[PDB]
RNA sequence: AGGGCUACACACGUGCUACAAUGGCGCAUACAAAGAGAAGCGACCUCGCGAGAGCAAGCGGACCUCAUAAAGUGCGUCGUAGUCCGGAUUGGAGUCUGCAACUCGACUCCAUGAAGUCGGAAUCGCUAGUAAUCGUGGAUCAGAAUGCCACGGUGAAUACGU
RNA sequence: GCGGGGUGGAGCAGCCUGGUAGCUCGUCGGGCUCAUAACCCGAAGGUCGUCGGUUCAAAUCCGGCCCCCGCAACCA
RNA sequence: CCUCCUAAAGAGUAACGGAGGAGCACGAAGGUUGGCUAAUCCUGGUCGGACAUCAGGAGGUUAGUGCAAUGGCAUAAGCCA
């Protein structure tokens, strides 16, 4: 909650400032954090997703629901209802947590790290970028990592327009370039 | 490459051409020969014409072919390629 | 009509040659024109518009 | 047309007489841009001459189609399929040089070397007009180098050289052209 | 057993564990370790974890990885776009270094491309 | 949250060798020791030609 | 004078280097023959990581120089992996020759680290100091050999028989 | 009117029963040979007549259109 | 045998009239209770591409209904437990 109390006592303030809002309420967000693995090869084997099911189960602290898939699709050989991924969402503590630990470790431990791209907000001020190798997060082992595994990370914010989303995300000191 | 105790190479012919160039300020290409003669940081600037073997290619110096044989920037084989 | 093309064509035979290429002499020799090359290699090469050009020449 | 060719004729020989003059003046007064006008009057007449020329040249009717040129071994055999090869060679090198674009439509090749027959469809400006004398009987004489005793021999090999047609427009039949009869 | 932003092999000795960075070899291992006063026969996971810090602080000297992978591409690119005889050799995938083109230069070519 | 379907998340210690020391809840058991972190990491600290060449080296 | 003879979808011939442990690397330490040298061989010493540079002996030579032979042997390590195998390719920085290394020289240093894990049909050489393997020298030559010519080190297998 | 067909260059499979293209010759490369054939060792080449539909998905199922085949076309 | 039109605004209504389907399926795909809402497109996002999974937006049933067509269906008859 280091980040959270951070957010309440000088995140607010400083947007409050920036942006000229009337009320707290108006300062953006944090909504919540999806952390997706969409693992297209499961269809040839099961346990590949329960593999990586256990790996966003350990970046997450929690257990991951497994997607499925919505309509079948030819071009990937997908029949409807077949498991093709495994997402889980974070709110509240656990969020600000994963926060916390993704700017002040993983990211640093970026192979090649030069600052993330503030034009990957969405439009309305949310904010996904892409791991490719869970390795970056010090929870998984490198002496046991089967396969590549990597993941998207999706920041979800009230704020209305991507202008207030990067004000957030960098009023937490979020390493864009 | 040529040892630095040597110093740069250049056709003197072509030295005094590229002097009097850039004194005059004149912009007509200068045709030359030597493609053995290096870019110095006084032809930026100038387009100098290059003997390919059969033609005098045109080469605007810049700042980035400062060093480089003028050679380098006039090719002399010309392959379309095999079954083009 | 065809048949009459056909049947005009020369027999690719000793009587009929427009053009000799005597390889073993180094000499290459229209008998319309009387343009004779001893560069034997340039017209295997293509550089046949000297005969042709004699040929469009004399009509 | 007597007159337009005479007319030429007479203008060329006179318009020549008269840049010899002009050149004259372009030197003697030193005049560079005089020198450089004098070049342009006989640029553009030298062109008017070599116009004259190309229609000298392609004169036949179809002279400007695309071509078709056929080589077919004749007399010497194995050593006739060989100069056939050759001869396939040399056209299509000679293709290249002027700029025209070839394609081989069929090649029946030899059972010890060379080409029995070949079909080459050359694209280009006035390319039966410029491979229409080319069409005749080729005879090659040289050591063959299928006969063990290495003895002069001589080989022929035709090239025929057929302009491209546009195909026939079908026709059909007039109702008025026709009397039907019924019992 | 982690740096430069890459993991090195433990079981290994010091010497050769150091060479799986991209920019390090036996020399530049060897001056590492002598800087760092460490045995080059001394395996990376017989290492105390200042040993490592050490290690990583030497290699900080050095242009390694990205930062060297990003030198050598702009390099490349430098060529290419001036378009010396070089950069077109670089574009077209053919021998950069007056090699022989006819029999050989597979390297430069790729696998065989028939006909 | 649901009960016994979770990962074990405890607090644990990640110290860095540029010195910070973070106390943050994550599911490894044992402490964390850390090549880079944000307060010494290139980027975060933000610490991450041819006519000079031709002139220092050819002294004409 | 500049370019080309050095090109490059591809096919073949003849070579070099490998695919490792009968080996790779590091340290130490034995044993040759033959040859060349004056616009030459060049010692020593000093500087440089190195290719080399500066100064400078000697030698037209059984005298001086090129010029420590290498394989080997002893110790240590690698422990079987595309590897501490392999060294192609490429980036950067240099040296020397030479008016002049762009096309298109050789060599050095740092980085990089490809194919290749013993090769289908087929096919080659060799009967003894031979094959195999390991170094060395020479001509041509300003510079530019895996080629050619020559010299030694270690050193086999097998030949029933037609 | 009723039946069949149309797939590497050629001849045939694969369709029924939707997921996947095969055989023989031919072509190309390397061998053997003085050379060619034969032979031996390797390769490549068809998005399935043409459109459309249906389907997550079509050589395959459906409907047109084109070509080719058969039959049928009578008392009159 | 079922659906639409012909069929003339109740029912019914013929032709070798114009168009299509059926000869089953499901112990859940039936009952009830509780809950939920689509297609499609746009933007952002590891591999990931026209098309998998994730986030937001636009849209508002243009979806869905085990299978033809018609009439229905949001209180859903559609989806999940
Ligand atoms: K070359
Ligand atoms: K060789
Ligand atoms: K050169
Ligand atoms: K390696
Ligand atoms: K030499
Ligand atoms: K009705
Ligand atoms: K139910
Ligand atoms: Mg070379
Ligand atoms: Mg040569
Ligand atoms: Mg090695
Ligand atoms: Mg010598
Ligand atoms: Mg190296
Ligand atoms: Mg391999
Ligand atoms: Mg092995
Ligand atoms: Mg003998
Ligand atoms: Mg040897
Ligand atoms: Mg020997
Ligand atoms: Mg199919
Ligand atoms: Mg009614
Ligand atoms: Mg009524
Ligand atoms: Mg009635
Ligand atoms: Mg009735
Ligand atoms: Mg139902
Ligand atoms: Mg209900
Ligand atoms: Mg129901
Ligand atoms: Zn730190």
């Amino acid at each position: 909650a280091k980040l959270h109390d951070y957010y309440k006592d000088e995140v607010v303030k400083k947007l409050m400032t920036e942006f000229n809002y009337n009320s707290v309420m108006q300062v953006p967000r944090v909504e919540k954090i999806t952390l997706n693995m969409g693992v297209g090869e499961a269809i040839a084997d099961k346990k590949l997703l329960d593999n990586a099911a256990a790996d966003l189960a350990a970046i997450s602290g929690q257990k991951p629901l497994i997607t499925k898939a919505r309509k079948s699709v030819a071009g990937f050989k997908i029949r409807q209802g077949y498991p093709i991924g495994c997402k889980v969402t974070l709110r509240g503590e656990r969020m600000w947590e994963f926060f916390e630990r993704l700017i002040t470790i993983a990211v640093p431990r970026i192979r090649d790290f030069r600052g993330l791209s503030a034009k990957s907000f969405d439009g309305r001020g949310n904010y996904s970028m892409g791991v490719r190798e869970q390795i970056i997060f010090p929870e998984i082992d490198y002496d046991k990592v089967d396969r590549v595994r990597g993941l998207d990370i999706t920041i979800t914010t009230t704020a209305k327009s991507d202008e207030e989303g990067r004000a957030l995300l960098a009023a937490f000191d979020f390493p864009f370039r | 490459p040529r040892s630095l105790k040597k110093g740069p190479f250049i056709d003197l012919h072509l030295l005094k051409k590229v002097e009097k160039a850039v004194e005059s300020g004149d912009k007509k290409p200068l045709r030359t020969w030597s493609r053995r003669s290096t870019i110095f940081p006084n032809m930026i600037g100038l387009t100098i014409a290059v003997h390919n073997g059969r033609q005098h290619v045109p080469v605007f110096v810049t700042d980035e072919m400062v060093g480089h044989k003028l050679g380098e920037f006039a090719p002399t084989r010309t392959y379309r390629g095999h079954a083009a | 009509e065809k048949q009459a093309m056909e049947d005009n064509k020369s027999d690719i035979g000793w009587g009929s040659q427009i053009r000799s290429y005597v390889l073993d002499d180094s000499r290459i020799k229209d008998l319309r024109t009387g343009v004779e090359t001893r560069n034997t290699q340039a017209v295997l090469d293509g550089s046949l518009d000297q005969f042709i050009e004699a040929s469009l020449k004399a009509g | 047309s007597l007159e337009a060719v005479v007319d030429t004729l007479d203008q060329m020989k006179q318009g020549l007489e008269d840049v010899s003059g002009l050149l004259e003046l372009a030197v003697e007064a030193d005049d560079e841009e005089t020198f450089n006008e004098a070049v342009a009057e006989l640029d553009a007449l030298e062109e008017k001459l070599a116009q004259l020329e190309f229609r000298r040249m392609f004169s036949g009717e179809y002279d400007s189609a695309d071509c078709y040129l056929d080589i077919q071994a004749g007399s010497g055999g194995t050593e006739a399929q060989d100069w056939a090869s050759m001869l396939e060679r040399m056209y299509l090198r000679w293709a290249e040089s002027r700029g025209f674009k070839t394609e081989i439509i069929k090649e029946s090749e030899g059972e010890v070397a060379g080409i029995k027959s070949v079909t080459i469809k050359i694209s280009g400006d006035y390319a039966y007009g410029w491979l229409r004398t080319e069409t005749g009987v080729h005879r090659l004489v040289r050591k063959s180098p299928f006969d063990s005793g290495g003895r002069r021999h001589t080989s022929f090999s035709s090239a025929f050289v057929y302009p491209e047609v546009d195909d026939d427009i079908d026709i059909e039949i007039n109702p008025a052209d026709l009397r039907i009869d019924v019992y | 057993a982690r740096i430069a932003g890459i993991n090195i092999p433990d079981h290994k000795h010091a010497v050769i564990a150091l060479t799986s960075i991209y920019g390090v070899g036996k020399t530049r291992s060897k001056a590492i370790l002598a800087a760092a006063g460490i045995a080059e026969d001394v395996k990376i996971s017989e290492l105390s974890e200042g040993q490592i810090d050490t290690l990583r602080d030497e290699v900080a000297k050095f242009v390694v990885e990205g930062d060297l992978r990003r030198e050598i591409s702009m390099s490349i690119k430098r060529l290419m776009d001036l378009g010396c005889y070089r950069g077109l050799r670089h574009r077209r995938g053919l021998p950069v270094r007056g090699q022989r083109t006819k029999t050989n230069a597979r390297t430069r070519k790729g696998p065989r491309k028939p006909i | 949250m649901k009960k016994d379907i979770h990962p074990k998340y405890e607090e644990i210690t990640a110290s860095c060798s540029c010195g910070n020391v973070m106390k943050i809840r994550s599911t490894v058991g044992h402490d964390l020791n850390l090549d880079v972190c944000s307060k010494c990491h290139p980027f975060f600290t933000g610490k991450q030609g041819r006519v000079d060449r031709f002139n220092k080296r050819f002294n004409i």
